[PDB]
RNA sequence: GAAGCCAGAGGAAACUCUGGUGGAGGCUCGCAGCGGUUCUGACGUGCAAAUCGAUCGUCAAAUCUGAGCAUGGGGGCGAAA
RNA sequence: AGGGAAGUCGGCAAAAUAGAUCCGUAACUUCGGGAAAAGGAUUGGCUCUAAGGGUUGGUAACAACCAACUUAGAACUGGUACGGACAGGGGGAAUCUGACUGUCUAAUUAAAACAUAGCAUUGCG
RNA sequence: GGUAAACGGCGGGAGUAACUAUGACUCUCUGUAGCCAAAUGGAUUAACGAGAUUCCCACUGUCCCUAUCUACUAUCUAGCGAAACCACAGCCAAGGGAACGGGCUUGGCAAAAUCAGCGGGGAAAGA
RNA sequence: GAAGCAGAAUUCGGUAAGCGUUGGAUUGUUCACCCACUAAUAGGGAACGUGAGCUGGGUUUAGACCGUCGUGAGACAGGUUA
């Protein structure tokens, strides 16, 4: 079930998207920026337990290991390993090209 | 009974109550007539008008709702840690917590509440309210309500606090 | 006004109160 | 999930703890039934001289209900308006 | 759409929560409760695995036959949804008030009113 | 004479010369957490409530600030078909001593017959 | 138009109602004062010289409680709820 269904697709309500979650993976410093974005006292379990690839904090370690035997997590890695979409597919999907000299 | 026999050429006297509000003086009269005759409530302003309530023959006392006089040295902290104003329609209630603190021995607090380890008054609310299980959505700690809690606790007699006497 | 006899006054039993 | 009951670990015993069993309560959610809290409700020469919709209280009892009978106005009856 | 009570005497109304499994649950207290407190994780389909039984027959700890619903685990797979309709607690901090369960003004007032158990008094051999 | 001492009255405490009720006449009266009580020192009473009140999170068309969609009416047609109300009628301005005009006076004006809506006024509240 | 009115911002006065004159908090209360935006947040009438649009307070049928007075039925200096 998901919480307030109607308002799922406002942007008050948006989620970090696929391809950003694969920036954090490949560089610490881009999830330093979505850490330093947020306030950490404000976390559950004081930002202590997050799981990056459903970019969601919890509350305990037994939460978070509770999480990742979910399929909601089994998702997001398989959505991981199928490959983000990103400008660079977008524009090979056309065929286009940057040329640099 | 001693002004009355002093008075005893009138037909009897007015014993009025007057202080600040919450201190006592509808506790006072119900105390005086040995039943519940005037109202009685923790929040500030509960007695809005005058009452008369016949003690005796020849006593009357009179409930007063309470004032605060006006004076420039006072601050809206000093006034909400004497009881003038209901914490429930403050804005931002945490600010209140070093004063309550600073007039609170430490020892105290943490006899009242079971808690210890705390650097300041935030981190005190923090640690009370993951105690208590004050969270919003997310698990965050509510750190207005624990404010209007410990603020509540300390108006109502439920903290221990007191102002020493000067020494001669 | 007479003597004050606070002697057989039994304070509060707070919480705090309590070792 | 109350007594009663079983097993284990203790404790000199009296007792303690753990895991079960058990199915009590003018307990509780809630269907019927009974009742009638709320809605800028419908209706206002109405379907109705008190009805309709949603919502609500209660639902194993101080619960609901049929028939026969008794109490008849200076009266009766009344968990008393 | 964006803002989220800026509306109004007043969050009136609406929305949000809702089934089930698991983690976890404070103050106060008559120790019985509070409590479903609060706050979180998950829920589809398919293919499997394991566990929970009965009858007959001289270490039978073995053979034969028969049968039903639950419980747990794993892989795969669709997804914007997985209690997919239906059904279905918003929660919390407090104050006053009446002990509660219950009852009444049929047709404007269901309540701090009445009754209730408990307590106290009076009369009568 | 004694009290349910219920209602009720009663500021205390000492003396005396009264000597009993009523006396009467003077004098003066202002521990940052303890001690004591058979764990507690309470009513700041738990649960329970279609009781009344303030606030917080979430939530949303309550609002900014309104728009759109559906069904049933309202609309038209066929059939069927009342009632409330009704002195007579219904455009206004100024004046009309009795602080009131729809009709009088002086003016502005003023064109058949109609349909759907609206609630200023007249009507309309078992008023 | 005037003023030590240098400029800027102004103050006083005159003609003028063509055109604007906002958004909020506070009911332990004569709801009136605060806060900000703005060019500015001016004041009144057609009700209040009784009076059927809607909805809150003066405001008050019948239910109920507390305070004052009364022997009591009850009334009120009054306060609360539906
Ligand atoms: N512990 C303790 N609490 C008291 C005492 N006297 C009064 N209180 C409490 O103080 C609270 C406030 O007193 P109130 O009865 O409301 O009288 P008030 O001071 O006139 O307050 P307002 O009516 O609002 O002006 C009451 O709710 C009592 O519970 C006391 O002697 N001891
Ligand atoms: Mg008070
Ligand atoms: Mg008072
Ligand atoms: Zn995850």
């Amino acid at each position: 079930g998901v919480f307030a269904k109607r308002t799922m697709t406002k942007t008050r309500r948006r989620l970090r998207d696929l391809d950003q979650i694969e920036r954090d993976l490949r560089s610490p410093r881009h999830l330093q920026q979505y850490k330093e974005t947020k306030a950490a006292e404000d976390l559950p379990g004081l930002g202590l337990y997050y799981c990056i690839e459903c970019a969601k904090w919890f509350e305990s370690e037994t939460s978070l290991v509770g999480h990742r035997k979910g399929k909601p997590h089994k998702r997001r890695l398989k959505q991981l390993k199928e490959g983000a979409y990103t400008h660079e597919e977008a524009m090979a999907a056309i065929g286009y090209r940057i040329d640099n000299g | 009974r001693q002004f009355s026999v002093l008075h005893k050429d009138r037909k009897q006297i007015s014993v009025g109550l007057i202080g600040y509000p919450n201190v006592g003086k509808s506790s006072i009269i119900n105390a005086l007539r040995g039943k519940a005759v005037a109202k009685v409530a923790p929040i500030p302003g509960e007695t809005k008008v005058w009452q008369y309530v016949t003690l005796m023959k020849r006593i009357y006392l009179i409930d007063c709702p309470g004032i605060v006089p006006p004076n420039q040295h006072d601050t809206p902290e000093d006034l909400l840690l004497r009881g003038v104003v209901r914490v429930e329609n403050v804005e931002h209630p945490e600010q209140y917590i070093p004063a309550v603190l600073r007039k609170v021995k430490q020892h105290h607090m943490e006899r009242t509440y079971e808690l210890r380890g705390w650097k300041d008054h935030i981190e005190f609310l923090e640690m009370l309210a993951r105690k208590s299980g004050r969270l919003l959505k997310g698990g965050e700690p509510d750190v207005d309500g624990v404010a209007k809690q410990v603020l509540n606790d300390f108006m109502r007699g439920k903290i221990p606090w007191f102002t020493p006497a000067p020494e001669p | 006004m007479g003597k004050t006899d606070l002697s057989k006054l039994q304070t509060r039993k707070m919480k705090g109160l309590k070792r």
